[PDB]
């Protein structure tokens, strides 16, 4: 009908083979750009001097390393927090030897989810769900956000970022459990009791109406098979599911309906890892885990060992270890 | 050990005599050890001059030598370097700077004759505190 | 602008270029046999850019790339230094004795590799040709300094194999363990050739500037490679005061 | 005191990097999404049974007709994400294995760790870690941060061989 | 090739202070000799000579005698271009 | 690359600019039920 | 009401005084070559250092002098600083007479000061 | 030369890894010779050995110790304070019997 | 760098241990700085050092000769009074032992907004979904007879 019309009857409509509405629009383009960026210089990137002294690290797979190591590796502490553009070096090759390539995918994959946040909203707008999904993906994207972003803002540089890739990650967290003690701060232990708990009940949940469904199949067959898919019976009883588990445990302390089941199941990890990042998020800004260290001690004064300076001792060491050029006063409170 | 008096005993003047201290102005002088002489001197190290450690080690070795506690309440009297060749009370915290220095305004002889006390008192009961502290 | 007003001396590169004087060449500040209050600034944002290439293939291959600084906008020295002397006869001999130098810069050659140049001023010794009155924007100041390194003696590899402390020669491979041979890591002291010109030297504020021709050493990463050998070619930008 | 055990299995084993502990973090937070994603979409799919505003009011346990749709949830995931559980089966039976999966090849990672076969070394990327300074990388960076570990916590660790170290032997890397 | 650190750990440098590749803690073991005695000393005079210092402009009759009082406890080492270059005398890497 | 630069910046002012008067024709008028 | 500064002027207020009198006679300096010839920012290098110094430390008169004189002593203290705005701030303004009499008026209050309070 | 390979790290069935792949002769190699035991005296005797390498370390810090167990010798890992350094305290190497006896 | 100078070592000459300078090198543009892992904050404009900031940054004429002894105390109390906390009182580095407390609430003032920052973008967003499906008339959930994805066309 109207020309402009015409697209906005397009991008919003629901018969696409995949959704790319308002907020695709923003993301689709921001996120291939992170997505075509990483696959190359995953490859071919040349070295990238992580700690911003003078050695260049080496990251892509023609430079003679495997899979589970070499990342495209953040930028360099010289650039610090700054806004380094592919435009604002002098060339090519001063931009990929200062560590640019990790500005490209982190200021386009993050707003890249950001709007993958609301294209989950604006589909269950464009269907008659009740939208309360982004809200479950405020969970991983703060997962994504808080080590990315914020971690490397009240840290210092870019430099302390997520090295993004497989065991890129691996030395991160050694620096994070060295430089400010991961481990012994409660709101990551919130975090691990929300994916404990999430780990415990998917195997919980999805065991028992695996194990409560109905018979409609032969023992030849899967059982998988017997019901066609959007039907309005159900393929298992939630009354025998209730009384093995009231049987298995106190029978007061079971979940009688599914909806109040479903909402606690996608509690659990949703409402522990915003824990877990706020606990990053909160690192972020040197709000530490506490310390036990020489806690418990003799009248005279002679210190007891706990686990807590046996975790300080070697804590001790990776802090002592890391960035093992760049150190030349004794507190490294950068 | 049960903190007995005769483990308690250091000279506390000039080269010549000793002390007994009780239990109890130990632990306020514990206390403004965590308040006024905390920043800079925790586990004995001094984190802005990285080698004027508080272990008897170098205690010693600072002419004229810092064991006794009355010539160590008047080093923070007159805070000097290791030889008394010039005050460092541009530097240092002192009642001699507390126009400079405001925390040491609500301080006294006595609570300065504790902290005196308590600093190698901790020495005194383990090897690796109040040392490099490395190990 | 008209003069910089350090907060516009930010990020803008109006920042790394030290004192350009007047198109002036007729002055002669005319100094006689005395001390100086020596002088200021002195120093240099290094580059034209040319560099020697490793031969490899017997005597030919010589003949000059030339290269691209990887990096960012620090190669510069600034204010301190140059005592000056002047000697029985000519020669006007230049100390440096303690000024802020070395920084360090990263090239890529055509040829992909990374060379560590070092653009160093320690202890220059400054000879000088026949018998001056004073500079006439003309005369030719050239020597050499002492070079450092690239490991100041703490700069691990990342198998931990330095000399100055630091586990002696090997890590990991416990039976291959003493065998290799990068792990004489040793420090010298060396001498090579530089020139430095003047042309423009300027009377009032007496600030005298002009070309310099650095050749030196490339970096011996606790002596793994021989140097290659850069022609580091730039404006002097001193400034000059005396008794 | 499983903190020490932690620390304990990055410095003397590397944990860290062998795969079978890997496919445990997949297990884990590959089971932790399937629970999130699946208490999400029952609570974004209802059926309009009460007419008051909470939803969970009304469901009636003995009731056979299925609360949530899967039909318009089949729907939503086929756009968004592109792949969708096309059958309510297997959409639970995905939920008990993806976990349960996880922690088999966790445990068999360790019983490689019980006689430290552990993997903590690559046969490549540490030759010419020895020969060639020039090679630089983040699994040679990480190698000598568990250097860090065993010979710091290890006399503080294991007071049983009496370890005593004179504080020239430890690994420190600079000023620090 | 013998990596240059350890041979001059060997003669004497590891034993007692020498004056020339010293570092600056290494006085603070001989009682009197830190920051404003060992400041005139490191600077100024690593020549050649064990007595050539207690004869260094820079001191008085009264800094002289510290120097005295641990006469024997130093031999001068020949220079090194390992260690008294960087700046390391003044400022080492332990902390 | 100041060449570049304006590209890319027509870009993102392209694609935002598509976004923030996306949402300002009608967008609570396609949320399928009552007032499609 | 203490009258005799036995140690507490000869210790700390004569010290008090030798330090800004230390700055005050090396004062005719480059400071005033740089309001005669030109450099802009370096005074404000030393309004905040050399003087910056001359008012942190000219501070304490209230905690050692003499506290039935010490608040006609505050605006003589204060008058010092906030001539001193004027001298900093026309930095901006790049005309150096209006600085020229700022440093000025630092003639009248500082040595005035110096004059006043032996006590 | 039976129990002197017995008493050897690299016979100890501990080392190895997952995927350190194949044989024991891919890690050493061939077998030669056992070029006798060491035995580290000082200037002064004050004979001193070492006993060290537990079998779930990969690289154990260098230490030589006495009868009772105070260290003697080590090798300094930072060359500005070292006390117990082979150097200063002049360690010499006996190598007694095998192949390189004397 | 200013206790360097009481020791009399001249500061440009010197190479850290890593090739750069251990006190002053100099920023991407062209600042002189601190050197060793403070090229982060070279962007540093407090009270003080700004009578250390010359016409480039931080001049080495006036880097020596004109340290004031207030200058350096406020940066000796502001090097240990760093924000490095613990969660309960402990202060400095994490590693080190707990002698004395100070959380610097600086530090411990911006995590707390950022635990209530991030939560009310939870809630913001978890209202305009309430708030959408409002006007919309399916906040109690999708119809039993008029399904509106049965009326949609197949893929
Ligand atoms: C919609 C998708 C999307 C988004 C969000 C971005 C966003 C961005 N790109 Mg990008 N890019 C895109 C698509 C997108 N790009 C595409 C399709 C390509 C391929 C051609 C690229 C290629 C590309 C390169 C090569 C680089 C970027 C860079 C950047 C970043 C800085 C650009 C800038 O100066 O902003 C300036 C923006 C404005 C001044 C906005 C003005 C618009 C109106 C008037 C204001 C209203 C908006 C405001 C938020 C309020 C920025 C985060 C740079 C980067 O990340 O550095 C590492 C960079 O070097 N982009
Ligand atoms: C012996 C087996 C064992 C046990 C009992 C635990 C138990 C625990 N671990 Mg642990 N852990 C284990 C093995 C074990 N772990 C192993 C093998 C590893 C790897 C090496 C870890 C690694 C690990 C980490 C890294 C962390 C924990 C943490 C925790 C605690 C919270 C976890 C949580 O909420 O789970 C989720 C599951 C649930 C919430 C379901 C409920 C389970 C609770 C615990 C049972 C309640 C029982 C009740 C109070 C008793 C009274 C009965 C009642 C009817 C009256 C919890 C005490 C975390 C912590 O610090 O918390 C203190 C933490 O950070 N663990
Ligand atoms: C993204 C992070 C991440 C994730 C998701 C995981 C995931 C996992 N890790 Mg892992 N890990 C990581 C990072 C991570 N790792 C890092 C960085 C390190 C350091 C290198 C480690 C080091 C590590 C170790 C050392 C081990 C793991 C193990 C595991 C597995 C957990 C086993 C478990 O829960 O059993 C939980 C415990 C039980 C099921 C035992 C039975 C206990 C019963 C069920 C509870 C009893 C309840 C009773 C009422 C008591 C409660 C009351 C009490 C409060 C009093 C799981 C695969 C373990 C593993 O794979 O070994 C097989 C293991 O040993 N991790
Ligand atoms: C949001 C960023 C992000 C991404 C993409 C990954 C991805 C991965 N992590 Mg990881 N991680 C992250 C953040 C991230 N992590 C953070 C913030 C931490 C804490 C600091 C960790 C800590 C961590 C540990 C401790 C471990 C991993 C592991 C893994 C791998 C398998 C885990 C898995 O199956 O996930 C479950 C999720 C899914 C199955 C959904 C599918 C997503 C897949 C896995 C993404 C594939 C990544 C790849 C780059 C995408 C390429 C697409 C292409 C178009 C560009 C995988 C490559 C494990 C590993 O090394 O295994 C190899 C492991 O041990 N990570
Ligand atoms: C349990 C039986 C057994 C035992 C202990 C060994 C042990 C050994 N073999 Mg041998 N071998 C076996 C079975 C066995 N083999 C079989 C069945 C064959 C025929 C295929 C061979 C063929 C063979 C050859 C040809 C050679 C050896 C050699 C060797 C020795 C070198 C070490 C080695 O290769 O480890 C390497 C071990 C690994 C790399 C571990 C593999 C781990 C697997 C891949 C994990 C699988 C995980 C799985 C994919 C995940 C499941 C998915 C999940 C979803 C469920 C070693 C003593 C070599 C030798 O010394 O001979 C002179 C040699 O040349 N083997
Ligand atoms: C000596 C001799 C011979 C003795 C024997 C004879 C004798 C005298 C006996 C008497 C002794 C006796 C009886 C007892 C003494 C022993 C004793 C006290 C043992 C107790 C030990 C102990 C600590 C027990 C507590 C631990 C325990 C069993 C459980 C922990 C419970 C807990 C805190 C949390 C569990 C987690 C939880 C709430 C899970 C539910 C959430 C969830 C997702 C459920 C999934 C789910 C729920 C549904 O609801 C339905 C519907 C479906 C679909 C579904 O997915
Ligand atoms: C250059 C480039 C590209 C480089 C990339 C290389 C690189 C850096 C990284 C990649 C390397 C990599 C992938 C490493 C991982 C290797 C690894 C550990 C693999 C796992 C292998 C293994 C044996 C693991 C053991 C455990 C195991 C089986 C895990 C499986 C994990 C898994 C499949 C998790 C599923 C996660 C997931 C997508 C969940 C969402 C499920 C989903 C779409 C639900 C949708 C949905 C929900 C509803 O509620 C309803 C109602 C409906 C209807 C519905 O549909
Ligand atoms: C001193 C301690 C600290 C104080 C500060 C903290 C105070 C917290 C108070 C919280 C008050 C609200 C609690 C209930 C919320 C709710 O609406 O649930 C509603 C549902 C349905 O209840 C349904 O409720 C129905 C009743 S009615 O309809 O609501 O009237 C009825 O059908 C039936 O009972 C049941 O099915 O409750 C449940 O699903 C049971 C789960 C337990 C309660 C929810 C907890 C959420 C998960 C745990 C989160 C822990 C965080 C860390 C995780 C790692
Ligand atoms: C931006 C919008 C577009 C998103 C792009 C990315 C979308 C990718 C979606 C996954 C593709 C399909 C995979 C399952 C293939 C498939 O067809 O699944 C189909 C399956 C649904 O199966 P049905 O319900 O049809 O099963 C019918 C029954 O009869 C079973 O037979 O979906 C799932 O199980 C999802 C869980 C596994 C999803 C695994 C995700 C893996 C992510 C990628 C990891 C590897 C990457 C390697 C990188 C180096
Ligand atoms: C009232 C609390 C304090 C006491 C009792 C105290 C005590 C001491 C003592 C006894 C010494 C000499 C140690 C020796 O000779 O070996 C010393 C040195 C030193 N203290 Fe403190 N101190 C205190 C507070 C501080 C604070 C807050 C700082 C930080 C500004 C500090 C910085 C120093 C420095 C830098 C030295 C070394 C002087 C030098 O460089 O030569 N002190 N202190
Ligand atoms: C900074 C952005 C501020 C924009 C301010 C001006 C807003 C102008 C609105 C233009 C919106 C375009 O949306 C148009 O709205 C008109 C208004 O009648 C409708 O008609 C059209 O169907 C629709 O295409
Ligand atoms: O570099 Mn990356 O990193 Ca986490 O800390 Mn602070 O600065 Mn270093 O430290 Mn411990
Ligand atoms: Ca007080
Ligand atoms: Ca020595
Ligand atoms: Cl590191
Ligand atoms: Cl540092
Ligand atoms: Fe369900």
């Amino acid at each position: 009908l109207n020309i402009w019309e015409q697209f906005c009857g397009w991008v919003t409509s629901t018969n696409n083979r995949l959704y790319v509405g308002w907020f695709g629009i923003v993301m689709i383009p921001t996120l291939l750009t992170a997505t075509i960026c990483f696959v190359l210089a995953f490859v071919a990137a040349p070295p990238v001097d992580i700690d911003g002294i003078r050695e260049p690290v080496s990251g892509s797979l023609l430079y003679g390393n495997n899979i589970i190591t070499a990342a495209v590796v953040p930028s360099s502490n010289a650039i610090g927090l700054h806004f380094y553009p592919i435009w604002e070096a002098a060339n090519i090759d001063e931009w990929l030897y200062n560590g640019g390539p990790y500005q490209l995918i982190v200021f386009h994959f993050l707003i890249g989810i950001f709007c993958y946040m609301g294209r989950e909203w604006e589909l269950s707008y464009r269907l008659g769900m009740r939208p309360w999904i982004a809200v479950a993906y405020s969970a991983p994207v703060a997962a994504a956000t808080a080590v990315l972003l914020v971690y490397s803002i009240g840290q210092g540089s870019f430099s302390d970022g997520l090295p993004l890739g497989i065991s890129g990650t691996f030395n991160f967290m050694l620096v994070l459990q060295a430089e400010h003690n991961v481990l012994m701060h409660p709101f990551h232990m919130l975090g691990v009791a929300g994916v404990f708990g999430g780990a415990l009940f998917s195997a919980m949940h999805g065991s028992l109406v695996t194990s409560s469904l109905v018979r409609e199949t032969t023992e030849i067959e899967s059982q998988n098979r017997g019901y066609r898919f959007g039907q309005e019976e159900e393929t298992y009883n939630i009354v025998a599911a209730h009384g093995y588990f009231g049987r298995l445990i106190f029978q007061y302390a079971s979940f009688n309906n599914s909806r109040a089941l479903h909402f606690f199941l996608g509690a659990w990890p949703v409402v522990g890892i915003w824990f877990a990042s706020l606990a990053v998020a909160c690192f972020a800004f040197n709000l530490n885990g506490f310390n036990f260290n020489h806690s418990v001690l003799d009248s005279q004064g002679k210190v007891l060992n706990t686990w807590a300076d046996v975790i300080n001792r070697a804590n001790l060491g990776i802090e002592a270890m890391h960035e093992r050029n760049v150190h030349n006063f004794p507190l490294d409170l950068a | 050990l049960e903190l007995t008096e005769e483990l308690r005993t250091f000279p506390i003047n000039a080269q010549g005599d000793t002390a007994v201290l009780s239990l109890k102005e130990i632990k306020k002088g514990q206390q403004v050890f965590n308040a006024a002489c905390a920043q800079c001197h925790a586990l004995g190290v001094t984190k802005t001059n990285p080698d004027v450690n508080l272990s008897p080690e170098a205690l010693a070795l600072a002419t004229p030598p810092r064991d006794n506690i009355a010539a160590l309440v008047d080093y923070i009297k007159n805070p000097t370097t290791y030889d008394g060749f010039v005050e460092i009370s541009e530097l240092h915290p002192s009642l001699k700077s507390s126009d400079i220095f405001p925390k040491m305004r609500n301080i006294s002889e006595d609570d300065l004759y504790n902290v005196a006390g308590y600093i190698l008192l901790q020495p005194k009961v383990r090897g690796e505190q109040w040392g490099g502290g490395k190990y | 602008s008209l003069l910089t007003y350090d907060d516009i001396r930010n990020t803008g590169l109006a920042v790394n270029c030290p004192s350009l004087p007047e198109t002036a060449r007729g002055s002669i500040p005319l100094d006689q046999n005395a001390s100086y209050e020596i002088t200021g600034l002195c120093l240099q944002p290094t580059s034209y850019f040319v560099k020697e290439e490793p031969a490899n293939k017997r005597q030919e291959a010589e003949f000059v790339p030339g290269r691209l600084l990887t990096r960012f906008t620090y190669s510069l020295d600034q204010v301190r230094g140059l005592l000056k002397f002047q000697p029985d006869g000519s020669l006007k001999f230049t100390e440096k004795d303690g000024i802020d130098f070395q920084p360090i810069t990263v090239l890529l050659p055509g040829g992909e590799q990374v060379p560590f140049l070092f653009t160093i001023k320690g202890l220059v010794a400054t000879s000088q040709p026949g018998l001056t009155s004073i500079n006439t924007s003309t005369d030719f100041s050239g020597d050499f300094n002492v070079p450092s390194y690239r490991g100041s003696t703490f700069l691990d590899p990342k198998a931990r194999g330095l000399a100055s402390g630091y586990d002696n020669a090997v890590a990991l491979p416990a039976t291959a363990d003493e065998e290799d041979y990068v792990n004489a890591n040793v420090k010298l002291a060396d001498t090579k050739f530089k020139a430095g010109h003047i042309s423009l030297q300027v009377a009032k504020v007496d600030g005298e500037t002009g070309e310099i021709a650095g050749i030196f050493e490339s970096e011996q990463p606790s002596d793994n490679d021989l140097g290659a050998k850069e022609a580091v070619e730039v404006k002097i930008r001193g400034a000059f005061y005396a008794r | 005191g499983i903190f020490r055990f932690i620390l304990f299995f990055q410095g003397f084993h590397n944990w860290t990097l062998n795969p079978f502990h890997m496919m445990g973090v997949a297990g884990i937070l590959g089971g932790a999404l399937l629970c999130a994603i699946h208490g999400a979409t029952v609570e974004n799919t209802l059926f309009e049974d009460g007419e008051g505003s909470n939803t969970f009011r009304a469901f009636e346990p003995t009731q056979a007709e299925e609360t949530y749709s899967m039909v318009t949830a089949n729907r939503f995931w086929s756009q968004i994400f592109g792949i969708a559980f096309s059958n309510k089966r297997w959409l639970h039976f995905f939920m008990l294995f993806v976990p349960v999966t996880g922690l088999w090849m966790c445990s068999i990672g360790v019983v490689g760790l019980a006689v430290n076969l552990r993997a903590y070394d690559f046969v490549s990327q540490e030759l010419r870690a020895a020969e060639d300074p020039e090679f630089e990388t983040f699994y040679t960076k990480n190698i000598l941060l568990n250097e860090g570990i065993r010979a710091w916590m290890a006399p503080a660790d294991q007071p049983h061989q009496n370890f005593v170290f004179p504080e020239e032997v430890l690994p420190r890397g600079n000023a620090l | 090739e013998l990596n240059k650190a350890d041979a001059k750990l060997g003669t004497e440098f590891g034993k007692k202070l020498d004056l020339n590749n010293s570092s600056i803690r290494e006085f603070r073991q001989y009682p009197g000799m830190f920051p404003t005695l060992a400041k005139m000393i490191i600077d100024a005079a690593p020549y050649d000579s064990v007595q050539e210092v207690l004869e260094i402009p820079g001191l008085t009759d009264a800094q002289k005698e510290i120097i005295e009082r641990y006469i024997g406890e130093f031999t001068i080492t020949p220079v090194e271009p390992i260690l008294q270059e960087g700046d390391f005398r003044l400022n080492t890497g332990v902390y | 690359m100041v060449t570049l630069k304006i590209i890319v910046n027509i870009v993102v002012l392209f694609f935002v600019g598509l976004f923030i008067f996306g949402f300002l024709s009608n967008d609570p008028s396609r949320n399928p039920k009552r007032r499609d | 009401e203490p009258p005799s500064y036995s140690s507490i002027q000869l210790e700390k207020i004569q010290e008090y005084k030798s330090n800004i009198v230390a700055i005050r006679d090396r004062s005719t300096t480059e400071l005033v070559s740089y309001i005669q010839k030109g450099d802009w920012i370096n005074i404000d290098n030393f309004a905040h250092g050399p003087f910056g110094t001359v008012l942190q430390e000219m501070n304490y008169v209230v905690r050692n002098l003499l506290p039935n004189e010490q608040p006609e002593a505050r605006k003589l203290s204060r008058e010092v600083f906030e001539h001193l705005q004027d001298m900093s701030e026309a930095a901006a303004k790049a005309d150096r007479q209006q600085a020229a009499i700022s440093y000025q008026e630092a003639l009248k209050d500082l040595d005035l000061f110096l004059s006043k309070f032996p006590q | 030369e039976k129990l002197a390979f017995y008493d050897y790290v690299g016979n100890s069935p501990a080392k190895g890894g997952l995927f350190r792949v194949g044989p024991m002769n891919k890690g050493d190699g061939i077998a030669q010779g056992w070029l006798g035991h060491p035995v580290f005296t000082d200037a002064e005797g004050r004979e001193l050995t070492v006993r060290r390498l537990p079998n779930f370390f990969e690289t154990f810090p260098v230490i030589l110790t006495d009868a009772d167990g105070v260290i003697r010798a080590d090798i300094p890992f930072r060359r500005a304070e070292s006390r117990y350094s082979f150097e200063q305290t002049g360690v010499t190497v006996s190598l007694y019997g095998g192949e390189l006896n004397g | 760098l200013v206790r360097d100078q009481k020791l009399g070592a001249n500061i440009g000459s010197a190479q850290g241990p890593t090739g750069l300078g251990k006190y002053l090198m100099r920023s991407p543009t062209g600042e002189i700085i601190f050197g060793g892992e403070t090229m982060r904050f070279w962007d540093f404009k407090g009270p003080w050092l700004e009578p250390l900031r010359g016409p480039n940054g931080l001049d080495l004429n006036k880097l020596k000769n004109d340290i004031q002894p207030w200058q350096v105390r406020r940066a000796a109390e502001y090097m240990t009074h760093a924000p490095n906390g613990s969660i309960n009182s402990v202060g400095g580095i994490i590693t080190e032992a707990q002698g004395f407390n100070y959380v610097n609430p600086r530090a411990w003032l911006a995590a707390s907004h950022f635990i209530l920052a991030f939560f009310f973008l939870i809630g913001h967003l978890w209202h305009a979904g309430r708030a959408r499906a409002a006007v919309a008339g399916f906040e109690k959930g999708i119809d039993r007879e008029t399904e509106p994805v049965l009326a949609m066309p197949d893929l």
